[PDB]
């Protein structure tokens, strides 16, 4: 087969948006309303929980970073 | 909207009295004639078990207090201003149907946490 797309991909060029649709976007955003809370409010379902870190297998590790072992998750 | 209502209130949210005097197609009526009928139709004198006495040329009218849901503009007044401070409904001292229960409710606490 290959190692590099063979397949074309739709858009080079353009005619494919610009720095005014953005600043669209952030006036949505800065403008408040109803409108602006759904989109926070969807933000803060994916996001506004926190997060927590994990590495697979760390403890296989114990290594002298500054003179006292430490693992990948505490670095 | 507040303000509106407030005013709002006082002209429409009360009845008033329209004293109509003389007759259709008939006499007359000024200003000095209608200031001793003002004084005797005088609310400020005026007591709730009184008693009317008049010829046929003489009538007393109803301005209806002249019915508008203000209830309903509040709601939706405070349903805007909450939402857009991000606060629940409820926080504005607003109710409404099934969505005091379950998870239709916890989403929102969820959402406030």
């Amino acid at each position: 087969a290959s190692s590099t797309p063979q397949t074309n991909v739709d858009s080079m060029g353009g005619g494919d948006l610009t720095f005014e649709d953005l600043r669209d976007i952030k006036d949505v955003r800065d403008s408040g309303g109803q409108v602006a809370q759904l989109m926070d409010y969807k933000a803060l379902l994916n996001f506004g929980e926190g997060c927590e870190i994990h590495v697979e297998g760390d403890d296989e590790t114990k290594q002298l970073v500054d003179g006292e072992p430490m693992t990948l998750s505490e670095w | 909207n507040e303000a509106a209502i407030n005013q709002a209130i006082e002209l429409h949210g009360f009845p008033q009295r329209h004293v109509k005097v003389g007759k259709e197609d008939g006499a007359p009526v000024r200003d000095n004639d209608l200031r001793r009928v003002r004084t005797i139709f005088d609310p400020r004198t005026t007591d709730a078990n009184t008693a009317y006495f008049t010829g046929q040329d003489v009538d007393v009218e109803t301005l209806e207090a002249h019915n508008f849901d203000y209830s309903a503009i509040h709601e939706m007044d405070m349903r805007n201003l909450t939402t857009a401070l991000g606060l629940p409904l409820e926080a504005g001292n607003v109710g409404a149907d099934g969505l005091g229960s379950g998870k239709p409710a916890e989403l929102r606490f969820a959402l406030l946490k």
